[PDB]
């Protein structure tokens, strides 16, 4: 016999201060935090890609429907949701001929074809950015199903080679926008969207609205004076050594008034393979940069720093963290894992365990079903029995209930997608994203620090 | 004083649009009467429906679509709306809203075949702006807008 | 197939002429649909009238007068008849019949 | 008294020029009427435009183009305007405005 404590769902704040539990419903009912006047779109690709993007942009102007409007709310239309014009008349096309694609695609090397294709694409984008009169907010790179299939490497290099110029860009596949006609040789559409189409529109519109300077929502219930750091480790395959560990961090504070989420980055390196620990110099540098980033924006030091991670810190780096911080800030460190397969079955045999259940092992460990059953949409976030996150307070002193509440809150602010909630806190996921991008090209000085470039 | 905007649709096919529009107009300080907010049910409504049409309804918005074209309840609603419009002698009482794209303008029902509709075929926001401009030009009664009412109504129902 | 001849008028003011004309046309072998000959009554007619116009009518005789000019029912029938005329691509569908002398052109 | 200038055009093809002209005339002090701005949402619009032509229209600024040459609504407004003109016997009542060079004279 064991006990399960329940943690309630947090609220995400929409326009005119209206709390809600779902992003889709809150946006379809209240609207985003800030209003853009419109989205000016630059399109890179062939003529067929331009036509496909034009027709899809016209298509998402009208309301779209899902099969069952409880599991997935319908899409009213882009303007009805975001109060912004994103039309096919603002398209600034830059034609790319098919022979151009072929004359680098049809080589024998694997890295060189990706290098050349990304080079041509980014050179066209940079030329259009430097010496054209028009102002383009987001560049929509439509690719055919003949590059990404044989370029895996394309996406990471593409995003890494635009970092010094800071052009927000979104990559699309011609099958994603033209799934209806892009079937196989048998005629079966390999990317059936007929029953999800509205959710596809939701995710695409939210990503586009985010990359153009719009804030779709935020967190309403979070305490001031606290900051969170999601630290992830990545392997540099192209370095001198076959593996070279690199630490990348994503920062989340509240703000002087609300919702700052930037990410202090610049990969801190560890040469020895298999050691996912930061050397004392690296730890001091990372913590100092994070503290300055918080302080220069707020004016005062935080009252609590909450270094999330996927691994366990050792004594050297935690001591180093303790040296570079003043005597008021309380420092905690929590390691989140997924290697404990506690698949809590249900006795009714109809649906999975409710999302928000925690088995508190002791005062310094717990489980959390961040992915489970959410009743508002009558379905679970998974298909099989979900695996819970095993949250342990590796270092410091803190309340495990507050830890679980904060992780559940952090499971909401995912702007790359419009879903009910994520499975892992967004600090870890976004730090993983930008650390994966930053290591694509090992020549980068002072990265932008903003997620819309990644 | 008549201060209620009545909405008539074809349940269950026109629920997405009517939920969206009713919550939008509630959030804009209007007082929307449609059968889907009062879905708690258990009480007969036909007498109540005719009573609210004849006593407090000031504008009869009609969701014109390929489903609500021949629905018997909507036809009775249009009959009572025509009667009360003739009683009030208000030319601008009934407002059709064209929503279905496959409903051709040549197959529209006889009772609204002559009135100037509001078009939602292309955009819902364009049609909503048309609705709001028409309401403010026709001096439809309203109080200060508040999204809290839409929030609590959506939560309750 | 369409063979009926819809006679639209204002009731009960153009009843003498419409009675005379409907009886004359019925005696001449034309299938005529008009309200005054369907005065048995008992059922709603608006949907029935619209269906008759859209389905079986082959000519839409309109009795123009100082009565049936701005009569709302006559106007609705006229609008539906115009839609049906556009549908059938028949220019000679609506055939007005001027009756009264005090209605100038 | 008649103080409204009616504009009759094809919809929505000639809406840009119609909007420009209407805004220009309004900005100078002349009261205008076209379906773009002064038509309400649910009016029995045919009767409303007919009443506007027959009661308040002092000028009829038709917009002639390859689109509004055979547009039925414009033709009907033209016929009502011709009747109004022969009522007041003002020859400068109807004014065509030629904008399309693809419409030969």
């Amino acid at each position: 016999m064991k006990e399960l404590i329940y943690i309630e769902e947090p609220k995400i704040l929409f326009a005119h201060g209206q709390k809600c539990t779902d992003a889709r419903d809150g946006l379809a009912l209240f609207g985003p935090l800030n209003n853009l006047y419109g989205i000016k779109s630059g399109v890179i690709g062939t003529k067929q890609g331009l036509k496909i993007f034009r027709d899809y942009l016209d298509h998402i102007q009208k309301p779209i429907y899902n099969s069952n409007s409880i599991t997935r709310p319908m899409f009213p239309g882009f303007e009805a949701v975001f109060d912004c014009k994103w039309e096919s008349t603002g398209i600034t096309f830059k034609e790319v001929t098919n022979e151009d694609i072929g004359k680098f695609l049809y080589n024998s090397s694997t890295h060189k074809r990706t290098y050349d294709l990304v080079s041509l694409f980014i050179d066209k984008i940079i030329s259009a950015n430097k010496n054209e009169d028009e102002n383009v907010d987001v560049w929509f790179v439509i690719v055919p199903d003949e590059i990404y299939k044989y370029c895996r490497q394309f996406h990471d290099q593409f995003k890494a080679r635009l970092l010094k110029h800071t052009i927000p860009t979104q990559i699309f596949r011609e099958s994603t926008l033209a799934w209806r006609d892009f079937k196989n040789a048998f005629g079966l559409p390999i990317r059936d969207f007929s029953k999800i189409e509205g959710h596809l529109a939701w995710t695409i519109s939210t990503a586009a609205f985010y990359k153009a300077g719009g804030k779709p929502w935020k967190l309403s219930d979070v305490r001031n004076g606290v900051c969170y750091l999601g630290l992830v480790y990545k392997k540099v395959e192209k370095s001198k050594n076959p593996r070279n560990a690199c630490c990348a961090a994503q920062m989340f504070l509240d703000n002087g008034d609300g919702t700052v989420f930037k990410g202090e980055v610049g990969p801190w390196y560890n040469p020895k393979n298999g050691q996912y620990h930061l050397e004392p110099k690296e730890a001091k540098a990372l913590l100092s940069q994070s503290l300055q980033s918080y302080k220069e924006q707020i004016g005062e030091y935080p009252k609590e720093v909450f270094i999330h991670a996927k691994t366990r810190f050792n004594h050297q780096e935690w001591d180093a963290f303790l040296e570079v911080t003043p005597k008021e800030t309380n420092l905690v460190g929590v390691t989140i894992s997924k290697t404990k397969p506690l698949k809590l079955y249900k006795t009714e045999g109809d649906y999975t365990i409710l999302r928000g259940n925690a088995y508190v092992v002791n005062e310094r460990s717990a489980f959390l079903w961040t992915v489970g059953y959410v009743p508002k949409i009558q379905t679970a976030l998974s298909m099989e029995v979900p695996n819970p996150l095993f949250i342990e307070i590796n270092k410091g002193e803190a309340d495990i209930k507050q830890v679980l509440k904060d992780i559940l809150s952090l499971t909401k602010l995912n702007y790359n997608a419009c879903i009910f909630a994520d499975g892992e806190p967004v600090t870890l996921r976004f730090a993983d994203k930008i650390g994966e991008i930053l290591t694509a090209s090992t020549d980068i000085k002072t990265p932008p620090l903003a997620f819309k470039y990644y | 004083m008549r201060n209620k905007i009545f909405i008539s649709h074809a349940t269950p096919d026109d629920n997405d649009f009517t939920r969206w529009l009713a919550l939008k107009l509630i959030g804009l300080g209007y007082e929307v009467w449609c059968d889907i907010l009062f879905l708690d049910k258990g009480v007969d409504f036909w007498s109540n429906i005719e009573k609210v049409i004849r006593e407090d309804t000031c504008k009869f918005l009609l969701v014109s679509s390929s489903y609500s074209n021949q629905r018997e309840g909507v036809l009775k609603e249009l009959a009572v709306a025509a009667k009360v419009k003739k009683q009030l002698k208000d030319d601008k009482f009934i407002i059709p809203l064209a929503i279905d794209e496959q409903l051709s303008y040549d197959d529209i029902n006889i009772d609204i075949v002559r009135l100037n509709a509001i078009d939602f075929k292309m955009s819902w926001a364009r049609g909503l702006k048309d609705i709001l401009e028409a309401f403010e030009k026709q001096k439809v009664p309203k109080e200060v807008a508040d999204a809290s009412k839409s929030n609590l109504l959506y939560q309750q129902i």
